[PDB]
RNA sequence: GAGCUAGCCCUGGCCAGGGUGAAGCUGGGGUGAGACCCAGUGGAGGCCCGAACCGGUGGGGGAUGCAAACCCCUCGGAUGA
RNA sequence: CCCUCGCCAAGGAACUCUGCAAGUUGGCCCCGUAACUUCGGGAGAAGGGGUGCUCCCUGGGGUGAUGAGCCCCGGGGAGCCGCAGUGAACAGGCUCUGGCGACUGUUUACCAAAAACACAGCUCUCUGCGAACUCGUAAGAGGAGGUAUAGGGAGCGACGCU
RNA sequence: CCUAAGGUAGCGAAAUUCCUUGUCGGGUAAGUUCCGACCUGCACGAAAAGCGUAACGACCGGAGCGCUGUCUCGGCGAGGG
RNA sequence: GCUAGUUGGUGGGGUAAUGGCCCACCAAGGCGACGACGGGUAGCCGGUCUGAGAGGAUGGCCGGCCACAGGGGCACUGAG
RNA sequence: AGCGCCGGCCAACUCCGUGCCAGCAGCCGCGGUAAUACGGAGGGCGCGAGCGUUACCCGGAUUCACUGGGCGUAAAGGGC
RNA sequence: UGGGAGAGGGUGGUGGAAUUCCCGGAGUAGCGGUGAAAUGCGCAGAUACCGGGAGGAACGCCGAUGGCGAAGGCAGCCACCUGGUCCACCCGUGACGCUGAGGCGCGAAAGCGUGGGGAGCAAACCGGAUUAGAUACCCGGGUAGUCCACGCCCUAAACGAUGCGCGCUAGGUCUCUGGGUCUCCUGGGGGCCGAAGCUAACGCGUUAAGCGCGCCGCCUGGGGAGUACGGCCGCAAGGC
RNA sequence: CCGAGGGUAGGGCCCGUGACUGGGGCGAAGUCGUAACAAGGUAGCUGUACCGGAAGGUGCGGCUGGAU
């Protein structure tokens, strides 16, 4: 699956202060990096139409996410969906 | 997967193409080939021995690699895999470390820049060659001779494949592609893996103009002919057959079975073929 | 006897000009990614119109002919079997 | 009188087996275009408007040099003449609706071009390779330097529903 | 009663229907043709395929518009005879 | 899904006067699921009938406003 | 001075005629030889220059439920 | 952050039992089938028995009133890829929420297209019975299909005939699976009986059909009829 | 110039009508069988598919709103 290091690099690198963890950069990042590898997944595995559902899940949740950080600081939306290359 | 086209013409909403895609080099090796010299279906009498043959797209003989224990334990790369006018099958491009250049059958699944090498000793994998005997029973294969050192003459065709279905002394049990099931020596050569473009028989020729770029000329019926050309001919208006349904020289064509009775390979085939 | 004619084989040659505008490619839109849509590009096809060329549809003429199959008008194909 | 040709009052298919023949239409630009459809088409559907010449103003391109000149493709005004401006010549009549054949093709050289043959495609069947099948007394050839996704024979004839 | 078994779907006066110009409806002033129907199918019918089908056709039907020396019905003129 | 006087602009014309009301050019806009566009029905209101009220139904007679004058277009005269 | 009605809803009953016929009927239903339901009569009830009928509107209809309804099995939860 | 359970999904492999068929052996007069029969199979050697082989489909025991999933649905075993979910810590964010017309995706079986595959079973079909008849039920055969890939179809007693979310309102008992300190306690599921309350009744009852709020869907007498017409979708069937 | 309208051509919607054809509702005094309600004499119902004079049958899968 996705390790432990690989999710401690991500979380410490969108972090808005030394231990932050749960803050919205942090969580879009995280869902952004399952929904990218469950891409890749779903895409040799066209007939996984139960994990889709899943993909479904993440991409609302970020949404909802990115709507509301957008809607507070849309400075940092801006930069966040830069440095995830996510708008389209 | 093979390629459609849109409606644009009456022909081309039905004609599909392969789609080529395994191809990598579009012209052969200089070497290796040879000019097919066409026949029209006429033997050396000059006489038409095969009907409705000729005017086929001018095409060059591709040498093709049809023995490999030629080579023994001298590994190859797979340089190129090409389109061969001759063959339903796409060959393959070897280049052997000899610095020799062959061409085979391209298998499916062969990749450019992999290695394959012929002999009792090659590891069981797609492209290899091998005596029946060392090949493992199960193992699906192609490229079958059918008498030791003969060269291969068993599952050539696009998509075809033999599978070794037991050994019983000196040989060994291949189901054909045609479901056949028969003994053929152990010492006899074969191709781990199947033919390769197995999408070949999906095609749709689409007009009659296609079949001439083949060489294959009209096939007229016998019902539209007279009967001094064919049993079926003459008849004022339609006519059903009125007989049992004949060649036109005069034999059955529903069923009559026309292998030789006495041949001696009979004693090798061990059930005749399905469907 | 295949210097006519039918088929095939080898090797050459020919097909004015105009029209339609397939795939693909690029850009834009779209989506989680896609499908897909739009534009530009592109230049496909036993595609279209029409000479050469190959034909021979209807009519008229000719009928001890210009001619033992021709003439006029009209008409089919014209990158393709 | 015959041939080839030109015109014709009023009528306008009443001719005749049949509008046969002959008229009509006719190029380009613009507007516009139905059922149905396999979404390509049907389509040049149909139908209609424009079309010459003169002067004035102006937009891009090619060759130059970025300019003049030359050559090409436009646009906008205002006018003039005739019955008539693709002023001659070359240049679709159209629509609705059935039958048959899917289609482009092929054919009775010299009375039949068609609904006939062919055709992609569908199915049956034979053929394990020194294949079956074909030609040959044979040798030898074709099949095929192919190998059952292949080759022969037969019927049916796109496609849809069977 | 008979048969090996008794024609299914679909289509039907049909490139098939003798009686026949069947009957009814449409179109026409008037329609042995044409189109739509009906079905006692003389004598359709499922790869000698059955029923349909956009596009295509110098194929064969039926109707209308346009336009005409095809005609009412013929006249004059030209050139070659 | 609708829209070429269509939506906006500049300039004129026209009126008692604003306005695409009308014209010329410039721009590419305007409207729509809060129902555009299209179809059907209807003159609207004060009121009236009913109903516990809410609501439902209705708008003849009287009053107010609108529209029409066989069907349709048009301007003239005039404070109108 | 007339008109409707007198089975129940709904106020007003008997005799004869008829015998699933003729007929009545708003709903439920009446009529097959002892019919308060058909037809007449006597009598009765209700209105009265009117009485009944047909049509239509609101009511009863919390039967489109805002006031004021529902959806397991009655009609009603969207396959997720 | 640290853990847990599970037929959740996808892909590639792989195991054994049994059925059928084929080969070899051995053997003989029947076998099969039913309520009873007959068709059928069998001296051209069947059935029953042994060994060999081929092939497809489904996974016995475990298995449960069990588990998982949003639903459809998911069951030999291995591996890889991947979704949901629960718990404990109470570490971070700071109302970021609920629902959800349209839209999009998924959606048992049957059915469709192209290609494979085909052992068993089995629409249609053929035959035997049964019966007054028997286009059935039962029996002997038997093709699609059932299976695989890809693309369609989009239905259902697609059911809990019960939309989703949140808060609130006795308990008793069985069970699955976490965390405790392991008596028992506390989370999350799955049942049963029941407090109050609801209900036309039957029944429901902390897994509400009770008491409340939010949003969506839906009903408005039976037939005609999920029909016709229009539109949209589908190759068709036919769906909305 | 615009312009009532007229004319030519081609579309869209709605209404009436049509040989014939499809099923539906009602009638009932008929013919055939008896599919459902009981285990309704094959438990029922169901989506789909194929089939049969008819109700209906069978296949595949589903529900219990199934008696014992
Ligand atoms: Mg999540
Ligand atoms: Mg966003
Ligand atoms: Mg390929
Ligand atoms: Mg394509
Ligand atoms: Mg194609
Ligand atoms: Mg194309
Ligand atoms: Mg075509
Ligand atoms: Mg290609
Ligand atoms: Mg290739
Ligand atoms: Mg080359
Ligand atoms: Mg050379
Ligand atoms: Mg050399
Ligand atoms: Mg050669
Ligand atoms: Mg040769
Ligand atoms: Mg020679
Ligand atoms: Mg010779
Ligand atoms: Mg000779
Ligand atoms: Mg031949
Ligand atoms: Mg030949
Ligand atoms: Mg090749
Ligand atoms: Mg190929
Ligand atoms: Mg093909
Ligand atoms: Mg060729
Ligand atoms: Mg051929
Ligand atoms: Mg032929
Ligand atoms: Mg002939
Ligand atoms: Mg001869
Ligand atoms: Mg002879
Ligand atoms: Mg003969
Ligand atoms: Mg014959
Ligand atoms: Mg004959
Ligand atoms: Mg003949
Ligand atoms: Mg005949
Ligand atoms: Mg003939
Ligand atoms: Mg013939
Ligand atoms: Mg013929
Ligand atoms: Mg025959
Ligand atoms: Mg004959
Ligand atoms: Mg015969
Ligand atoms: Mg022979
Ligand atoms: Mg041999
Ligand atoms: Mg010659
Ligand atoms: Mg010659
Ligand atoms: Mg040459
Ligand atoms: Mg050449
Ligand atoms: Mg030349
Ligand atoms: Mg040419
Ligand atoms: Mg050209
Ligand atoms: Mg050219
Ligand atoms: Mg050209
Ligand atoms: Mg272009
Ligand atoms: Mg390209
Ligand atoms: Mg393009
Ligand atoms: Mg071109
Ligand atoms: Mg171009
Ligand atoms: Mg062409
Ligand atoms: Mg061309
Ligand atoms: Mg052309
Ligand atoms: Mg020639
Ligand atoms: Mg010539
Ligand atoms: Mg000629
Ligand atoms: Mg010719
Ligand atoms: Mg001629
Ligand atoms: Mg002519
Ligand atoms: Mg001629
Ligand atoms: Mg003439
Ligand atoms: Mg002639
Ligand atoms: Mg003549
Ligand atoms: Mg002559
Ligand atoms: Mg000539
Ligand atoms: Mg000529
Ligand atoms: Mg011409
Ligand atoms: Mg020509
Ligand atoms: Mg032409
Ligand atoms: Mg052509
Ligand atoms: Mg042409
Ligand atoms: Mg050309
Ligand atoms: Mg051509
Ligand atoms: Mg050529
Ligand atoms: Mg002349
Ligand atoms: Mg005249
Ligand atoms: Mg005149
Ligand atoms: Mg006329
Ligand atoms: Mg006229
Ligand atoms: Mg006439
Ligand atoms: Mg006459
Ligand atoms: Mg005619
Ligand atoms: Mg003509
Ligand atoms: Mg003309
Ligand atoms: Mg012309
Ligand atoms: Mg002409
Ligand atoms: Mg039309
Ligand atoms: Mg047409
Ligand atoms: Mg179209
Ligand atoms: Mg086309
Ligand atoms: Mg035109
Ligand atoms: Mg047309
Ligand atoms: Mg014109
Ligand atoms: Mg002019
Ligand atoms: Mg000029
Ligand atoms: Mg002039
Ligand atoms: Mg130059
Ligand atoms: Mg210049
Ligand atoms: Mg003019
Ligand atoms: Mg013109
Ligand atoms: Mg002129
Ligand atoms: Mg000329
Ligand atoms: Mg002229
Ligand atoms: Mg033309
Ligand atoms: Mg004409
Ligand atoms: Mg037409
Ligand atoms: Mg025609
Ligand atoms: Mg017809
Ligand atoms: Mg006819
Ligand atoms: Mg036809
Ligand atoms: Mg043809
Ligand atoms: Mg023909
Ligand atoms: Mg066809
Ligand atoms: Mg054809
Ligand atoms: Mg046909
Ligand atoms: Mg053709
Ligand atoms: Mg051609
Ligand atoms: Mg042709
Ligand atoms: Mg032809
Ligand atoms: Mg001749
Ligand atoms: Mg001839
Ligand atoms: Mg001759
Ligand atoms: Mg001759
Ligand atoms: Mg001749
Ligand atoms: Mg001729
Ligand atoms: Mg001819
Ligand atoms: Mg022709
Ligand atoms: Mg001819
Ligand atoms: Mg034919
Ligand atoms: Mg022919
Ligand atoms: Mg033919
Ligand atoms: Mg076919
Ligand atoms: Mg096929
Ligand atoms: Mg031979
Ligand atoms: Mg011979
Ligand atoms: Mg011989
Ligand atoms: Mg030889
Ligand atoms: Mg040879
Ligand atoms: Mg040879
Ligand atoms: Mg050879
Ligand atoms: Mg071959
Ligand atoms: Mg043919
Ligand atoms: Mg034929
Ligand atoms: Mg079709
Ligand atoms: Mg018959
Ligand atoms: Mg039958
Ligand atoms: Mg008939
Ligand atoms: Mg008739
Ligand atoms: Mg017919
Ligand atoms: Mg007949
Ligand atoms: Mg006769
Ligand atoms: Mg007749
Ligand atoms: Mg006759
Ligand atoms: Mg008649
Ligand atoms: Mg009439
Ligand atoms: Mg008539
Ligand atoms: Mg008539
Ligand atoms: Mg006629
Ligand atoms: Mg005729
Ligand atoms: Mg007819
Ligand atoms: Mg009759
Ligand atoms: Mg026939
Ligand atoms: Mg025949
Ligand atoms: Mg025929
Ligand atoms: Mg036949
Ligand atoms: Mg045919
Ligand atoms: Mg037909
Ligand atoms: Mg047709
Ligand atoms: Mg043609
Ligand atoms: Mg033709
Ligand atoms: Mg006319
Ligand atoms: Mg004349
Ligand atoms: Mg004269
Ligand atoms: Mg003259
Ligand atoms: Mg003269
Ligand atoms: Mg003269
Ligand atoms: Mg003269
Ligand atoms: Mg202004
Ligand atoms: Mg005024
Ligand atoms: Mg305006
Ligand atoms: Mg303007
Ligand atoms: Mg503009
Ligand atoms: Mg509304
Ligand atoms: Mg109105
Ligand atoms: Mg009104
Ligand atoms: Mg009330
Ligand atoms: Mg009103
Ligand atoms: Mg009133
Ligand atoms: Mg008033
Ligand atoms: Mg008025
Ligand atoms: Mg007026
Ligand atoms: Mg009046
Ligand atoms: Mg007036
Ligand atoms: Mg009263
Ligand atoms: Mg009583
Ligand atoms: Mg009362
Ligand atoms: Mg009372
Ligand atoms: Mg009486
Ligand atoms: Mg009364
Ligand atoms: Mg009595
Ligand atoms: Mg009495
Ligand atoms: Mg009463
Ligand atoms: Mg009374
Ligand atoms: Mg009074
Ligand atoms: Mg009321
Ligand atoms: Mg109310
Ligand atoms: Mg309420
Ligand atoms: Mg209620
Ligand atoms: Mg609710
Ligand atoms: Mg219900
Ligand atoms: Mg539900
Ligand atoms: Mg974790
Ligand atoms: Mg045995
Ligand atoms: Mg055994
Ligand atoms: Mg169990
Ligand atoms: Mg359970
Ligand atoms: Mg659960
Ligand atoms: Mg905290
Ligand atoms: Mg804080
Ligand atoms: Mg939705
Ligand atoms: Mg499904
Ligand atoms: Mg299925
Ligand atoms: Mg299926
Ligand atoms: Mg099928
Ligand atoms: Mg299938
Ligand atoms: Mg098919
Ligand atoms: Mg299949
Ligand atoms: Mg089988
Ligand atoms: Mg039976
Ligand atoms: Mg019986
Ligand atoms: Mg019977
Ligand atoms: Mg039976
Ligand atoms: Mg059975
Ligand atoms: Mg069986
Ligand atoms: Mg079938
Ligand atoms: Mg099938
Ligand atoms: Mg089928
Ligand atoms: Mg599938
Ligand atoms: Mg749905
Ligand atoms: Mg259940
Ligand atoms: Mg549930
Ligand atoms: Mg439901
Ligand atoms: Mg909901
Ligand atoms: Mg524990
Ligand atoms: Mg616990
Ligand atoms: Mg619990
Ligand atoms: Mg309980
Ligand atoms: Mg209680
Ligand atoms: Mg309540
Ligand atoms: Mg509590
Ligand atoms: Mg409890
Ligand atoms: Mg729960
Ligand atoms: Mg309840
Ligand atoms: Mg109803
Ligand atoms: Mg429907
Ligand atoms: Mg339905
Ligand atoms: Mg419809
Ligand atoms: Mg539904
Ligand atoms: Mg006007
Ligand atoms: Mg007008
Ligand atoms: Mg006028
Ligand atoms: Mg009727
Ligand atoms: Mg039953
Ligand atoms: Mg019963
Ligand atoms: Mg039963
Ligand atoms: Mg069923
Ligand atoms: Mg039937
Ligand atoms: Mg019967
Ligand atoms: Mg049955
Ligand atoms: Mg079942
Ligand atoms: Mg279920």
């Amino acid at each position: 699956p996705i390790t432990k290091e690989e999710k401690q690099k991500v979380i410490q690198e969108f972090a808005r202060f030394p231990g932050d963890t749960g803050s919205t950069e942090v969580q879009v990042a995280l869902l952004t990096l399952r929904i990218n590898r469950l891409s890749e997944h779903l895409k040799v595995h066209k007939k996984d139409h139960h994990s889709h559902r899943g993909l479904l899940m993440m991409v609302g949740q970020r949404r909802r996410l990115l709507r509301y950080l957008q809607r507070e600081d849309p400075e940092r939306y801006r930069a966040l969906i830069e440095k995830l290359g996510i708008r389209g | 997967a093979v390629k459609k086209f849109k409606p644009y013409t009456p022909s081309r909403r039905f004609m599909t193409v392969a789609d080529f895609s395994e191809i990598t080099k579009t012209e052969p090796e200089k070497s290796l080939v040879k000019p097919l010299k066409k026949t029209g279906g006429r033997n050396n009498q000059g006489r038409i021995t095969v009907r409705f043959r000729g005017g086929g797209h001018k095409r060059l003989y591709r040498i093709i690699d049809f023995k490999r224990w030629d080579k023994v334990g001298i590994p190859a790369k797979v340089a190129a895999i090409e389109y061969d006018p001759n063959r339903s099958a796409r060959i393959a491009l070897l280049h052997y470390v000899d610095g020799e250049k062959r061409y085979i059958i391209a298998p499916d699944g062969l990749q450019v820049g992999q290695q394959v090498v012929a002999g009792p000793d090659a590891p069981i994998q797609v492209g290899n060659a091998l005596p029946l005997r060392f090949i493992p029973v199960g193992t699906v294969v192609h490229a079958v001779e059918l008498e030791p050192k003969k060269g291969a003459k068993l599952a050539r065709a696009a998509g075809t494949s033999a599978q070794i279905q037991g050994r019983e002394g000196d040989y060994v049990i291949l189901r054909l592609p045609s479901g056949e099931l028969r003994k053929v020596h152990g010492e006899c050569y074969a191709t781990v893996g199947a033919v390769g473009n197995a999408d070949h028989k999906n095609i749709v020729l689409g007009k009659a103009g296609r079949s001439r770029w083949l060489g294959r000329r009209p096939h007229v019926r016998g019902a539209a002919m007279n009967p001094v050309d064919h049993p079926h001919g003459g008849g004022e208006g339609r006519a059903p057959r009125g007989r049992p349904p004949a060649s036109p020289w005069g034999w059955q064509t529903k069923g009559l079975k026309t292998r030789k009775r006495r041949k001696p390979s009979s004693r090798f085939i061990i059930a005749r073929r399905k469907k």
